[PDB]
């Protein structure tokens, strides 16, 4: 899950 | 998930070293990550962030570096205020981890704890429960590794210890831990044996009583 | 100047709901990309990750604990809820929450994502103790024995923190060393308080002992035993 910027 | 781990856990120093503590990650996580700073009863404090970015107000003696999954934060002269617990967070997956944290201290002379064990009083037995107390006094480094031990079998899950923070005129620090019974199973033994482990000590310790002995 | 700060109930019981409160005052939960994180930290424990908000309303919650919590927004009020179910004593900690930038904009366009990797702003934090303990006075024992002599007192089963402890009315205070309490798996705290002295001095030795919570003072001389 990749944070919301990357 | 991602494991982010700090070394070292804990590290010594004294005003105006230069220390490194570091970060490595178990996957890359890019830049996107962050060190505080925290010291005892505060929030952490942003030092640095998007791994090397120095954030506004914070003192230029900090720094830091890397990429991928290694990171490391460098205090150029360590000053009073910087003795405290670091950690470092990682961004870019979630959840937003953070490291296990390395606390820095004071250093000082080895010091080996002096070791004492409390039988419990005859006030607590009649209540019926049996309390037993070990207490490791001034001692440094922070680590220390207690034992307890009954007619010789080794215990697990019955004990409780708590540290002092490090004392600010002795750099050392003091362990307390206690052993609990009901008072029945205390009284089908004999010998309590609270058994410690330092890096002050050649081998073991090991202080003990026998139960009901006068 | 953003601040934020924390509030809730200091106490609460297991399998109870916790809500908890971030009010903050510096900038809108409407900002471009902004987020408001919780993190918490059990006593002696590291930091721990719990959810995060962010302005547009995407939410996200740690793995681990997603089925306790929700966390929700209230813009208009400059105020972010997380509500975590059940609680149980593991869940003792002080809880943080925190600010998250969004990324740098130049005329409304985003051109730097590089500041949105950290927590920037932190409340103070609030202590949350979940135990199903009532109100209650310690018991106090002694604890009775380089070449140093040790004493105490154990200051056992009571509830809520804190207690204060003083040797000999407050005149006995080098080689004091009073420990931080524990969190007993009855849900009641208990420390000990010891002193070191020259073999010699062995002067009497009395530790005052005061709960103020349940309005129990207590005064308990110690001595080398054997009558």
């Amino acid at each position: 899950a990749l944070d919301k910027w990357d | 998930a991602l494991q982010l781990t700090q070394s070292p856990s804990s590290l010594s120093a004294s005003v105006g070293d230069r220390i490194t503590i570091t970060c490595r990650a178990s996957q890359g996580v890019t830049s996107a990550l962050a060190w505080y700073r925290q010291k005892p009863g505060s929030p952490p404090q942003l030092l640095i962030y998007d791994a090397s970015s120095l954030e506004s107000g914070v003192p230029s003696r900090f720094s830091g570096s890397g990429s991928g999954t290694e990171f490391t934060l460098t205090i150029s002269t360590l000053r009073p205020e910087d003795f405290a617990t670091y950690y470092c967070q990682q961004l870019h997956f979630y959840p937003h981890t953070f490291g296990g944290g390395t606390r820095v201290d004071v250093r000082r002379t080895v010091a080996a704890p002096s070791v004492f064990i409390f039988p419990p009083s005859d006030e607590q037995l009649k209540s019926g429960t049996a309390s037993v107390v070990c207490l490791l006094n001034n001692f440094y480094p922070r680590e220390a590794k207690v034992q307890w031990k009954v007619d010789n079998a080794l215990q697990s899950g019955n004990s409780q210890e708590s540290v002092t923070e490090q004392d600010s005129k002795d750099s050392t620090y003091s362990l307390s831990s206690t052993l609990t019974l009901s008072k029945a199973d205390y009284e089908k033994h004999k010998v309590y044996e609270c058994e410690v482990t330092h890096q002050g000590l050649s081998s073991p310790v090991t202080k003990s009583f026998n139960r009901g002995e006068c | 100047r953003i601040t934020l700060k924390e509030s809730g109930p200091p106490l609460v019981k297991p399998t109870q709901t916790l809500t908890l409160t971030c009010s903050f005052s510096g900038f809108s939960l409407s900002d471009f990309g902004v987020g408001v994180g919780w993190i918490r930290q059990p006593p002696g424990k590291a930091l721990e990750w719990l959810a995060i908000i962010y302005s547009d309303d995407d939410k996200r919650y740690s793995p681990s604990l997603n089925t306790r919590l929700t966390i929700t927004k209230d813009t208009s009020k400059n105020q972010v809820v997380l509500v975590m179910t059940r609680v149980s004593p593991v869940d003792t900690a002080t809880y943080f929450c925190a600010h998250r930038r969004g990324p740098t904009t130049l005329f409304g366009v985003p051109i730097a994502r590089g500041p949105v990797n950290a927590m920037d702003v932190w409340g103070q934090g609030i202590t949350v103790t979940i135990s199903s303990t009532s109100t209650k006075g310690p018991s106090v024992f002694p604890l009775a024995p380089g070449g140093t002599a040790a004493l105490g007192c154990l200051v056992k089963d009571y509830f809520p923190e804190p207690v204060t402890v003083s040797w000999n009315s407050g005149a006995l205070t080098s080689g004091v060393h009073t420990f931080p309490a524990v969190l007993q798996s009855s849900g009641l705290y208990s420390l000990s308080s010891v002193v070191t002295v020259p073999s010699s001095s062995l002067q009497t030795y009395t530790c005052n002992v005061n709960h103020k919570p349940s309005n129990t003072k207590v005064d308990k001389r110690v001595e080398p035993k054997s009558c």
